[PDB]
């Protein structure tokens, strides 16, 4: 209850679109939620200190990370705290205790030796903490002709096209270079009629500002819209290929809330631009997207019957 | 933690506060002796 109810509130969207799939009864949410469902370092004591500020201020800041890490490190920390605070000790007094004791300021054989094992100690905790193929292609003219289809390559005649080629062969061979036959005033008039706005070479032009033709607020509904579609096709397809029976009581599923989906909110939506009479067809996608929806699962209905028959 | 030199301030403070406590409490058994 709590928990789903505050992932609504991070997501007002979601929340938007969770009230337009469950309150609406277009699906339940149980059908919702079903699409919806550190290390350890041998620093943390000798980096941790005891923060003093400019005018005599401990500024402690009991961060849970590195009394977490303590207590992972050091059980016996963890004990003390458990058996002493609140009850024999506040846990502020505890963490000062424990800055006073002489388990911490641990700074002569005997100091020496004390050092060393309390080294090893916390070297051993810290490890126990740690714990818990040849290929030979067969037609390479495939790649030759790859996704290109079977282009027109028609081929010429008989040995005439050697004539052909001999014509040329003697066309070219006394030629002389030509300035004026290059171009005419008629042909570069015609070239700039082609080239000109407008023209045959110059299709189309500028456009209709369909931006302004869809009110903002409508442009946010069609997002919202587009969105809950998506995540609905989503599941649909999802499901595909079908090959248990439970994916298709699932599909129906899907289809009913896609159908209560277009009755509830497309619909009103549509009659949005209807009554507001815009022009564009920002519906006909939506429409189309959810016929081919349509089409296919007929068609896998289908298919299904005559593997019945 | 306090700086050394405020702990050693301190710790003259109560010097002082400890040795005047004891000069007090000389006077106070001296002037009890003498009422006796």
């Amino acid at each position: 209850l709590e928990e789903k109810n505050r992932m609504l509130q991070e997501d007002p969207v979601l929340f938007q679109l969770y009230k337009d799939l469950v309150v609406s009864q277009v699906i339940s949410a149980e059908e919702f939620w079903a699409n919806r469902l550190v290390g350890i370092s041998a620093a943390f004591l000798a980096d941790v200190r005891p923060q003093t500020d400019g005018c005599n201020g401990l500024r402690y800041n009991l961060t849970s990370d590195i009394i977490e890490s303590i207590f992972r490190t050091y059980p016996a920390v963890k004990m003390k705290y458990a058996e002493n605070v609140p009850h024999n000790m506040t846990e502020k007094e505890f963490w000062t205790r424990f800055f006073q004791s002489h388990y911490f300021h641990r700074d002569k054989e005997n100091s020496n030796a004390a050092i060393i094992k309390r080294f090893n100690h916390h070297s051993a905790m810290v490890l126990a903490a740690g714990l818990r193929i040849a290929l030979n292609l067969k037609k390479s003219d495939r790649y030759y002709h790859g996704p290109t289809p079977i282009q027109s390559l028609q081929y010429a005649t008989s040995q005439d096209i050697i004539n052909s080629f001999q014509s040329i062969r003697q066309e070219m061979e006394a030629y002389t270079p030509k300035l004026t036959q290059v171009l005419s005033s008629s042909a570069a008039s015609s070239t700039i009629t082609a080239l000109s706005p407008g023209g045959a070479l110059m299709q189309g032009g500028t456009q209709q500002a369909i931006n302004q033709m869809v009110p903002n607020d409508i442009q946010s509904e069609l997002k919202h819209l587009y969105v809950a579609v998506g995540e609905l096709l989503r599941h649909f397809w999802s499901c595909f290929p079908v090959n248990t029976p439970f994916l298709e009581e699932k599909v129906v599923k899907m289809k009913s809330n896609l159908e209560r989906f277009q009755v509830t909110k497309l619909c009103p939506f549509q009659e949005k631009i209807r009554r507001q009479y815009l022009s564009t067809n920002l519906v006909s996608h939506i429409e189309e997207m959810l016929q081919t929806a349509y089409n296919k699962l007929h068609t896998w209905q289908s298919r299904r019957l005559m593997k019945k028959t | 933690i306090e700086t050394p030199e405020q702990a050693k301030t301190r710790e003259r403070s109560e010097k002082i506060k400890l040795e005047f406590e004891t000069y007090l409490r000389r006077a106070m058994k001296r002037f009890n002796k003498g009422v006796h």
